[PDB]
């Protein structure tokens, strides 16, 4: 049993830069895989990113230079610290422990596969609004 | 002597119609006693096999398609892939329709070795465009090596030796005369002889001269090695008409996942093959020699790579796994297709292979190599 | 789309463009006021929990939408469905599709 | 006539790379592999390897491996044909002259040779 | 016999043909009016063509009355085109 709560102001500054929170039970951050999910009211799920910390890490390339994922053992936290804050980044945020798999079409050797992320049990959400 | 071998045999580039009927039990006539003196590489049959592989290629191509309009600047973008992987290319072109006066845009995919960057970055050319003329083959004509026996007229015989144990020249006892040769698929192949006639006894090592590097070495197996081809990528053709009653057939989108062609080869099989080989090159090199096998020095991509005609696609294979051991689970080869093929290293002929549906597949044995030694 | 059946029926709920090459796509439930969670990846395989009545197009046809059925709907059934899409030619999709609501007659 | 016009002497340093051109004329081209061979300040020939002229497959020592790489280019028709000599890992042990001959037969007859390109390093 | 006076004169045929003009240019969109007549009879159509000419920069506004057998309608209503431009080439 993982659970997942993840924490936020509730409402940001514009051009702030908003911060997030996923405190994690039951699992240890330094084992799997940490993605973030933003999802628009009334618009579908957007995958914001996600950390690893081998070395894997990759984020949206349209919220990429404003995104950072940062992953805390010692309090067992994910944080994501969204930059450069604007009218559309108004959404829930969800935590989520991402699993890997390998899709093989073809010759391993020349690698004809690919890596997809598909999310594991997620957390609550955090409904981050911004106003003045 | 010397004269016109003609053949015979049991939709074809060789025109195996045109033959005779072959008789369907040869007449083999076991001459006793008798010695004779033979010497493969001055044989007047391979110069003259050679000429008429060459004429019935010229032949075949003769009453196809011109693809003189299809050398034009291209706009190419990247084959819709996620991914080096430019081996594909999206090009797109003016092509002349049915009408002198019209003209229509059309794309089509072309290999990234069928053409060269000009220049204004997205804009390409054919490869022969700035050195010759090229042919569409006639998508109907099938390349397939179908055998073909080499008969002597009447008042001529031709001597097969059978003596198992052929250096190649010289005298060979156990001689025998026959009416044509056996079935000699024109199989054309770089550095690895295909579905041809294996050794009975040993492997077999087969120079001009064992001294002169410029002489190639020719390898006979005793028992083959098989080689299993894919090309798996579907490739759907699509007619463009170029002109009044002559069409184009380009490669449209493909169905599936862009995928390289390889062959594969035994690796348990290739190893022992190669120590046979290697046995049978000490013999030659005395028995404290160190019998390296490295791949390809350099030149075209002709003979830089397996070269070879598969399911009518003109593969390019690297080799360089299998010619790699000091020699004191399959072998992947990676291939490359061309469209744009310059057969018998001749320039002024050059002729477009058209795509061809489906997926490709071989299944050949390796029954030789075509070696060279380092001076 | 709001594909809507009967309780005891069999749904269907496409998503997506068409397939261009090998495709994993992974579908998620969103019932109304909670979060996703995750039902099919890799086109067929769920995890423990998600009952057998879930199942997906195989992603090793090309030219099909993916699709998800679900015989015997139930109230649980009722929610959003989304896909996330992993085509072997096409980039990363870092935003899943647009979701069917799935509405139940009872 | 058979010609073989090599190019001027060139001067390089240890590491970087220089090129020697063989432009051959008045004869099939085809028909007869181009050796080269490099002649050391008063010292005797040494063999850097042939270049096959229909193919392009090169042939060299082991000495040469993964540092010479031999060369060749065909104009319209194959009525011209220059060959070029590359090297590497130059140092100065490889100040020589390199020289470019026509084999002729089997008995590896050099009966023309180029002028002579000096390397100096 | 039969197969074979068939089979030469499809050959006396084809080497007939061999060194004659190849018509590859005629086929372009004709302007075609009727041919001057009271009168069905569109069995004569007037079509106009821009040919090329000896120099190949250079074309030239030319005429010629062409059996409606021999002409197909493309799309502009006065558009036309040789029968056999879409099937093959004319010799
Ligand atoms: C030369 O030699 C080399 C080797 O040295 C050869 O290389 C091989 O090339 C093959 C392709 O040509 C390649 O094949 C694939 O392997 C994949 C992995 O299989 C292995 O792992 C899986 C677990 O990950 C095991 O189940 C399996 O037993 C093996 O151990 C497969 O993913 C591939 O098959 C799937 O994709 C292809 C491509 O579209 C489909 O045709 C095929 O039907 C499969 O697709 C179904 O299964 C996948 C499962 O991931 C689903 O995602 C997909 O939607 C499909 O679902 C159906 O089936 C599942 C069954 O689980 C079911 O649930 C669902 O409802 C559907 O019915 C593919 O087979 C080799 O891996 C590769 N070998 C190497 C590199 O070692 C080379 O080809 C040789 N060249 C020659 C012969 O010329
Ligand atoms: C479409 O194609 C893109 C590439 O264009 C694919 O995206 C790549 O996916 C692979 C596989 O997940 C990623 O490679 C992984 O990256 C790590 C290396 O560092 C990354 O991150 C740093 C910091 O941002 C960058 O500097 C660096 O360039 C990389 O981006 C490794 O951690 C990963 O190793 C994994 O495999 C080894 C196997 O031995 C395991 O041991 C490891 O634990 C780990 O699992 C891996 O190599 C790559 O970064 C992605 N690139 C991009 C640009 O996003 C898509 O997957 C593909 N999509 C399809 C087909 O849908
Ligand atoms: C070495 O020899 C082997 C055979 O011993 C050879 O592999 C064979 O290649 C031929 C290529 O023609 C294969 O035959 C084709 O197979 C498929 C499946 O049936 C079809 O697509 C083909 O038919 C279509 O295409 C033909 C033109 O290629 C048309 O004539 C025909 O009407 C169809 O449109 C065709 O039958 C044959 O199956 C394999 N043999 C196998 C797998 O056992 C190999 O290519 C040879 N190698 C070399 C280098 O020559
Ligand atoms: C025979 O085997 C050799 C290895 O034993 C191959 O040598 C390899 O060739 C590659 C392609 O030319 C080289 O990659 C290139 O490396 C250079 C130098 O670093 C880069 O500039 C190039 O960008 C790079 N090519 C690409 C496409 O990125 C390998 O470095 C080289 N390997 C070694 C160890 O030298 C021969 O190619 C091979 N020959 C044949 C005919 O198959
Ligand atoms: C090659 O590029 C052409 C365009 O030059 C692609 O054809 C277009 O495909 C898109 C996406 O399906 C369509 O919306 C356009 O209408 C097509 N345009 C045409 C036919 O002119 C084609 O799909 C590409 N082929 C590949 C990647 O195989
Ligand atoms: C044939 O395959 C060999 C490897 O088997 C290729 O050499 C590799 O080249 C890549 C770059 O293309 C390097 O990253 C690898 O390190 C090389 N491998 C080895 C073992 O040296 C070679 O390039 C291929 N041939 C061609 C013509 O591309
Ligand atoms: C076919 O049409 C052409 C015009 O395209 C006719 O030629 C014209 O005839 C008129 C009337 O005699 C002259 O005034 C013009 O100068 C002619 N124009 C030319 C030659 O370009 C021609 O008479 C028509 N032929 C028919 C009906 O047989
Ligand atoms: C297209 O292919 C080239 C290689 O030919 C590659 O460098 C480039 O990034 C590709 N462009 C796109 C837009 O994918
Ligand atoms: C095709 O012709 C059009 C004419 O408008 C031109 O814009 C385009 O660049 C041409 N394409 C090529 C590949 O030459
Ligand atoms: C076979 O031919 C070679 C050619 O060099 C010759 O030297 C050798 O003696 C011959 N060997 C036998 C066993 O006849
Ligand atoms: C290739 O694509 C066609 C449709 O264009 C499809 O019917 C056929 O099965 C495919 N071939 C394969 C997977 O071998
Ligand atoms: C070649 O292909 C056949 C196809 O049935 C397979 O049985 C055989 O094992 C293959 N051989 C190798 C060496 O891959
Ligand atoms: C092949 O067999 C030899 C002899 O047993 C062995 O030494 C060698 O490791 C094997 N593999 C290769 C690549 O030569
Ligand atoms: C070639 O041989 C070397 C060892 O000499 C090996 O490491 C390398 O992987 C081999 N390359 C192949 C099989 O492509
Ligand atoms: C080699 O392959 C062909 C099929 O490509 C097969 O018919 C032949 O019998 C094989 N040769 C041997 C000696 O088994
Ligand atoms: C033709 O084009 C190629 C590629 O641009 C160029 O290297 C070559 O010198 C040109 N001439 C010949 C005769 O190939
Ligand atoms: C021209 O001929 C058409 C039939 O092809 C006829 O219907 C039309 O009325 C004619 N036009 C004139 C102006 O005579
Ligand atoms: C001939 O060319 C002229 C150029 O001005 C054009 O107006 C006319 O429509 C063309 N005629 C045809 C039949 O294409």
């Amino acid at each position: 049993q993982v659970h997942l709560q993840e924490s936020g102001p509730g409402l940001v500054k514009p051009s702030e830069t908003l911060s997030l929170t996923c405190n994690v039970s039951g699992t240890l951050v330094r084992d799997n895989y940490w993605s973030w999910i933003r999802q628009p009211l009334g618009k579908q799920p957007e995958w914001i990113g996600y950390v690893h910390d081998s070395g894997d890490t990759n984020y949206n390339p349209s919220l990429k230079s404003r995104v950072h994922l940062s992953l805390d053992k010692s309090k067992n936290l994910v944080s994501l610290r969204l930059t450069g804050v604007t009218a559309a980044d108004s959404a829930i945020y969800y935590c989520a422990t991402t699993k890997h798999g390998r899709r093989i079409y073809g010759v391993v050797a020349f690698k004809e596969w690919f890596t997809y992320f598909y999310m594991d049990v997620w957390g609550k959400g955090t409904s981050v609004t911004v106003s003045s | 002597a010397e004269t016109t071998l003609f053949c015979a045999s049991d939709h074809n580039v060789w025109a195996t119609h045109a033959c005779v009927p072959t008789d369907p039990n040869p007449q083999e006539i076991h001459l006793e006693n008798v010695t004779e003196e033979f010497n493969m590489w001055k044989n007047n049959m391979v110069e003259q096999m050679h000429t008429d592989i060459i004429s019935l290629w010229d032949q075949s191509l003769k009453p196809c398609v011109k693809l003189t309009p299809l050398c034009v600047t291209l706009q190419c973008t990247n084959v819709t892939n996620n991914i080096m992987r430019g081996e594909l290319k999206n090009c797109s072109f003016n092509m002349t329709t049915e009408l002198r006066d019209k003209k229509q845009k059309v794309y089509s995919l072309f290999y990234r070795l069928d053409v060269v960057q000009i220049n204004s970055n997205k804009e390409y050319r054919l490869i022969n465009c700035n050195t010759s003329a090229i042919t569409q083959a006639c998508p109907k004509v099938s390349f397939e090596p179908i055998p073909i026996h080499y008969c002597a007229p009447a008042g001529f015989a031709i001597l097969k030796c059978k003596d198992k144990k052929f250096n190649g020249t010289g005298p060979c006892p156990s001689v025998s005369t026959v009416q044509c040769t056996h079935g000699i698929k024109p199989v054309v192949s770089t550095q690895l002889l295909l579905n041809g006639s294996l050794a009975e006894e040993e492997v077999m090592i087969r120079s001009e001269n064992i001294t002169n590097n410029a002489k190639n070495i020719l390898v006979q197996f005793n028992t083959p090695v098989q080689i299993n081809c894919t090309r798996p990528n579907n490739n759907t053709r699509k007619s463009i008409r170029i002109g009044p009653g002559q069409a184009f057939y380009a490669t449209g989108d493909i169905i599936g996942d862009i995928r390289q062609a390889h062959c594969n080869v035994s690796k348990a099989t290739w190893n022992e093959t190669l120590g046979k080989v290697v046995k049978q090159l000490r013999k030659h090199f005395g028995n404290n020699t160190i019998i390296r096998f490295a791949n390809s020095s350099g030149g075209d991509l002709e003979v830089t790579t397996h070269s070879f005609n598969c399911g009518g696609e003109f593969f390019y294979c690297n080799t360089s796994g299998l010619f790699n051991s000091t020699w004191i689970d399959s072998i992947t080869l990676p291939c490359r297709i061309k469209q744009i093929i310059n057969m018998w290293q001749r320039i002024g002929q050059a002729m477009y292979a058209p795509p061809i549906q489906g997926v490709i597949r071989c299944v050949s044995n390796i029954t030789g190599l075509i070696l060279t030694r380092d001076g | 789309t709001f594909v809507s059946v009967a309780p005891g029926q069999t749904a269907r709920i496409t998503c997506g463009e068409e397939s261009l090459g090998s495709r994993s796509v992974i579908w998620y439930q969103q019932r109304p006021g909670q979060a996703p969670s995750l039902i099919i990846y890799n086109n067929n395989d769920r995890p423990s929990g998600i009952p057998d009545r879930f199942s997906g197009s195989p992603g090793s046809t090309f030219g099909t939408t993916a699709t998800l059925t679900i015989t015997s709907v139930e109230a649980g059934d009722e929610a959003d469905y989304y896909c996330h899409i992993w085509d072997s030619r096409r980039p990363t999709n870092w935003v899943f599709g647009e979701g069917t609501t799935l509405i139940v007659l009872s | 006539q058979v010609q073989l016009l090599q190019s001027g002497a060139a001067v390089t340093k240890p590491g970087a790379s220089v090129r020697v051109s063989c432009e051959a004329s008045g004869y099939n081209i085809r028909d007869y592999f181009i050796h080269w061979w490099r002649q050391a300040p008063g010292q005797g020939l040494q063999w850097v390897g042939w270049i096959n002229p229909k193919t392009g497959q090169p042939n060299n020592p082991r000495q040469f491996q993964g540092r010479v790489s031999l060369t060749r280019h065909a104009s319209w028709d194959f009525d011209t044909y220059s060959f070029y000599m590359d090297l590497k890992a130059l140092r100065s042990d490889d100040t020589a002259v390199y020289f470019c001959a026509r084999q002729r037969s089997d008995y590896w007859d050099f009966d023309v040779w180029g002028s002579g390109t000096q390397v100096t390093v």
